[PDB]
């Protein structure tokens, strides 16, 4: 499940 | 033997698989971090295909500012992933 | 699908198994925390058989001071366990 | 592996 990337950082 | 205990061993096992590749065997350098992500987190994170994403991820995870990701910083990364996973859900 | 991704799902799955038993479904109260430890961490931690050990563990993990262990505090607990696991090794 | 309890706390 793409959880990504700015979320995150 | 329980699934949580399995999870604890996996965390340890995978960090050291990557951290021990080069340089300090107890820290992940950028190339080690990048491969860990690409090889082992492909269902949660988009494959890193650009240098600047590698660089930004390390900048974010490198809390003590030594250019590498140690095991404490790695756990923080895992906390971040696991938190983001619900939500969704 | 990788073992680290399995570890991430386990962390989520087991926390909610216990946190959802009673009261706030997103936090572990003392009885939920105690059973999680006794049932799921028996190879890493000694079975809690005394009220005061339950109480002291919660006091330690309860960082924001609300009497319960939320998912952030749980991850910190996991970080503590995983760190302590090497060393040994 | 008992990792316990004062270690910990
Ligand atoms: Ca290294
Ligand atoms: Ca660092
Ligand atoms: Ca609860
Ligand atoms: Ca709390």
């Amino acid at each position: 499940t793409k959880i990504d990337w700015n979320k995150i950082l | 033997m329980s699934e949580l205990e399995k999870a604890v061993v996996a965390l340890i096992d995978v960090f050291h698989q990557y951290s021990g590749r080069e340089g300090d065997k107890h820290k992940l350098k950028k190339s080690e971090l990048k491969e860990l992500i690409n090889n082992e987190l492909s269902h949660f994170l988009e494959e890193i295909k650009e240098q600047e994403v590698v660089d930004k991820v390390m900048e974010t995870l490198d809390s003590d500012g030594d250019g590498e990701c140690d095991f404490q910083e790695f756990m923080a990364f895992v906390a971040m992933i696991t938190t983001a996973c619900h939500e969704f859900f």
